[PDB]
RNA sequence: CCAAGAAAAGGACUGGAAGAAAUCAUCCAAGUUGGGGACUAUUUUCUGCCGUAUAGGCAG
């Protein structure tokens, strides 16, 4: 509590686990390589006002 | 302290896979059985006329606890600079790569499946060294290793210590072990956490299922390398802010002691002074491994 | 043309799996005196979530189900108010019946026994002198449901596990009960009447 | 209405935290002093208990004599058999009151307290475990008091109507009985 | 699948601006006011003019 | 013992006929959600014989 009084806690009240739900991802098992692919346009824009 | 402080992890494994070779392809999963009964049983053992399973995973290191992910305080920032490399510059990343070497080769990271007639460890890295401990089954956490394995322990040490300390190194290992097994010896993969049991496992590319450790609990293994509390050894614990034992059900560092993360994070500015005196204390070694470990520090 | 009387536990706290086993432990010692009887098991108070706090015995000879009755361990367990026992009565005329089959196939379900099988299928080769050259099943199986009894070995140094199950019945033949007053799957035809009717009585 | 029926103030008595104080105790006096203190605090506090739950109560009291959703409403009205069941939940609350309050930010959840405010709850709940004439109807009063003025009927007529009540009350009552007032 | 956002990509490409305090130090992501996520600040904060 | 005391508002009934809401139209421009993590424990399911058999049936 505002690094001022440490809380009322009892020791054994702390050695509880926290769950969570999460989303993760691995890549599976023997594959070689992963690939990563996009696309981009450029466009003279820059010179004139909308 | 301050608002914003963050670190992020500086040593991760991914997962580890369970399987065996046969005459006719090198990797065949070890796959688990069910019966609906849901409510299901189900049961894994290495299945008859397989002599021995093999276990493995990936490990990298970086050198990550150099500098804080985000931090909103110029002054909390020049500390925190100034220390870890007053710390880097007297050694001390030597201490910290013997601690988690030892781990590795020893092969705690097996957790309940250690009972082999006989285990072998294999590592090989991204900079071309082998090391090998033809029996793991016999290192503990306190003696003399026996010649030719205390050797490799240094240099496994040395490899590690760099990993850690300087940047743009890029350090992977991929670590093998091989358990020699019992006739029809059960197996004991990560459960999964529900709200009877389910058994985890990973997909092939081909669509077959295998048994599987989880990444935290391979990591959880890794950096058990806490014992520097109340001048007793004794086994260490995993590394927490609070230093919580899951056995006894209690925790070592409570914050009534004075001795946890969040009061000696703020004393930084009288160990950097007392490093640039110098002899490394207890002090300054739990700090720097809960910053490799690192997380939210948040809300001073 | 048949007796039974029935037993309740009084505490909330009983385990009913841990308790049940020692009654059918009296009636195997029973059986060993007197080989040439019959005496079945039901579960009057049965479940699909749990076996129930309650326990009654079914027979055709009542002077004979009195002194299995009389025997030393209920007398006790009533004394000190563990158990209520009920008199031995009639079996009302207008019941169905059930079998309560024991399944012995459940114990494949586990590491243990497929063990066991395989080792003594590898040794049992050698008379024929082929090479050892086991064959495994695929991966799926579908059971009924059942409820566990624990259970001491007899003169020895082992425990183990009853597995119940319940069955509808039908009716043919001629009856008989195992050492237990449980039913077989085959060969060991019996039944008894699903009491679950006035059991107000106790 | 959907808002706390619990006290506004209980809490707000500089007491309190004093019995609290002494509750939690000292040192160094003989056990004749420190059995008097507590005792005294202990009953002060159980006082406080009381009155804590005390609009509750007589929530509870008024509206089940004479006859929605929250628990500290619905759990009330169940009957007074059950309320020594609720000892965990109200000894809860009790803590979460004073985590919210200014001064007990430095008492609530003290292991110090526990037992204390615990037995005197279940002692509470172990513990709770003139003429009136209503529902009269009048069918075509005369609403025309005076040839002046409508509206309320004369009074003139009710102090009547006391009257040849009392007569015939005193007809068949042996001892003198006297009406001194009449409200309406 | 998995993906990365349009402007996730967007603002890795643009990350271009060492032109402030006359100390190339590392770039910042083109911005008015010059914010700079990573300290929580902004280099170019009305104050200076620039 | 009241601006006191008593009191039957009832019976009957046809709202109908007829109608066009219409013509026109540009919502646009820019943008980083991120950092860390043990589902297994004081578990209950062992030991065998028949059967070609990881099928199916059995004693303890």
């Amino acid at each position: 509590d505002a690094n001022l009084k440490p809380k009322n806690i009892e020791r054994y009240e702390l050695a509880y686990s926290n769950p969570q739900t999460i989303e993760a991802c691995y890549v599976p098992p023997n594959v070689d390589e992963l690939y990563c692919r996009f696309s981009l346009r450029v466009e003279a824009n820059s010179m004139r006002p909308y | 302290l301050c608002t914003h402080l963050s670190y992020s992890r500086s040593l991760s494994p991914g997962k580890a896979v369970f399987f065996y070779k046969t005459a006719e392809s090198d990797f065949v999963p070890l796959r688990i059985e069910v019966a609906k009964i849901p409510q299901t049983i189900e049961a894994c053992y290495v299945p008859p006329n397989v002599d021995e399973l093999y276990c493995r995973f990936s490990l990298r290191v970086e050198a990550n606890s150099m500098r804080p992910y985000v931090c909103s305080n110029p002054d909390v920032l020049r500390v925190m600079i100034g220390l870890a490399q007053a710390y880097q510059r007297l050694g001390g990343y030597n201490e910290l790569a013997r601690r988690y070497s030892a781990n590795v080769l020893r092969g705690i990271w097996l957790w309940r499946n250690q009972y082999t007639q006989g285990t072998k460890i294999e590592i090989k890295t991204s900079l071309g060294s082998t090391y090998h401990i033809p029996d793991a089954r016999r290192l503990s956490w306190s003696g003399d290793w026996p010649e030719l394995e205390q050797k490799q322990l240094e240099q496994l040490t040395s490899e590690m210590a760099k990993a850690l300390s300087q940047p743009d190194i890029f350090w992977f290992a991929d670590v093998t072990a091989s358990l020699k097994t019992g006739f029809c010896q059960e197996i004991f993969p990560s459960q999964k956490f529900t709200e009877s049991r389910q058994l985890a496992t990973v997909e092939c590319s081909d669509g077959q299922l295998a048994a599987c450790i989880n990444p935290q609990k391979i990591g959880a293994a890794l950096q058990k390398i806490d014992d520097w509390w109340a001048n007793d050894a004794d086994l260490p614990l995993r590394v927490h802010e609070y230093g919580a034992n899951h056995e006894a059900l209690t925790a070592l560092r409570h914050p009534a002691t004075g001795q946890d993360f969040y009061h000696l994070l703020t004393k930084a500015e009288q160990f950097v002074t007392v490093l640039e005196s110098s002899e490394l204390p207890g002090e300054v070694h739990y700090l720097m491994a809960v910053l490799v470990k690192g997380g939210l520090f948040q809300k001073g | 043309n048949r007796y039974f009387f029935a037993i309740r536990y009084l505490s909330d706290d009983v385990d009913c799996g841990l308790l049940a086993g020692r009654c059918i432990s009296i009636l195997h010692g029973f059986r060993q005196a007197h080989p040439g009887i019959q005496i079945g098991v039901a579960f009057p108070e049965w479940s699909d979530r749990d076996l129930g706090r309650s326990i009654a015995f079914v027979s055709t000879n009542k002077s004979l189900l009195e002194r299995f009755r009389e025997r030393s361990y209920f007398q006790v367990m009533q004394a000190d108010n563990f158990f209520a026992l009920s008199l031995v009565l009639e079996v009302p005329d207008t019941c169905q019946n059930v079998r309560f089959i024991r399944n012995q196939n459940l114990a494949k379900l586990f590491v243990g026994e497929r063990r066991r099988r395989l080792a003594r299928a590898k040794r049992r080769a050698k008379a024929r002198g082929e090479a050892f050259q086991p064959h495994m099943p695929d991966e799926t199986k579908v059971v009924g449901v059942f409820h566990s009894v624990f259970m001491q070995s007899a003169s020895s140094g082992q425990s183990y596990i009853l597995h119940i199950q319940k069955h509808r019945y039908e009716r043919s033949e001629d009856s008989g009960y195992s050492s237990y007053g449980l039913a077989s799957n085959d060969l060991y035809t019996g039944y008894v009447p699903d009491l679950g009717a006035i059991f107000s009585t106790l | 209405n959907g808002q706390s029926l619990f006290d506004r103030s209980v809490f707000n008595d500089h007491v309190f935290i004093d019995a609290l104080k002494h509750v939690i105790s000292r040192p160094g006096l003989t056990r004749k002093q420190q059995r008097q203190l507590r005792l005294s605090a202990l009953r002060y506090l159980r006082r406080q208990l009381a009155i804590w739950l005390g609009p509750i109560i007589e929530w509870r009291d008024e509206i089940v004599s004479s006859g929605s959703g929250g628990l500290e409403l619905e759990l009330i009205t169940q009957p007074k058999k059950m309320l020594p069941e609720l000892m965990l939940q109200v000894a809860g609350r009790f803590h979460l009151e004073l985590q919210n309050h200014s001064a007990g930010r430095r008492f609530a959840f003290h292991p110090a307290l526990m037992a204390p405010i615990k037995s005197q709850i279940l002692w509470l709940l172990r513990q709770l475990a003139y003429l009136h004439l209503s529902g009269l109807t009048v069918y075509d009063a005369s609403a025309l008091a005076n040839p002046y003025l409508c509206g309320i009927p004369s009074l003139s007529a009710l102090a009547g109507f006391c009257h040849d009540y009392e007569r015939r009350l005193q007809s068949l009552i042996g001892q003198s009985v006297y009406f001194r007032g009449l409200a309406w």
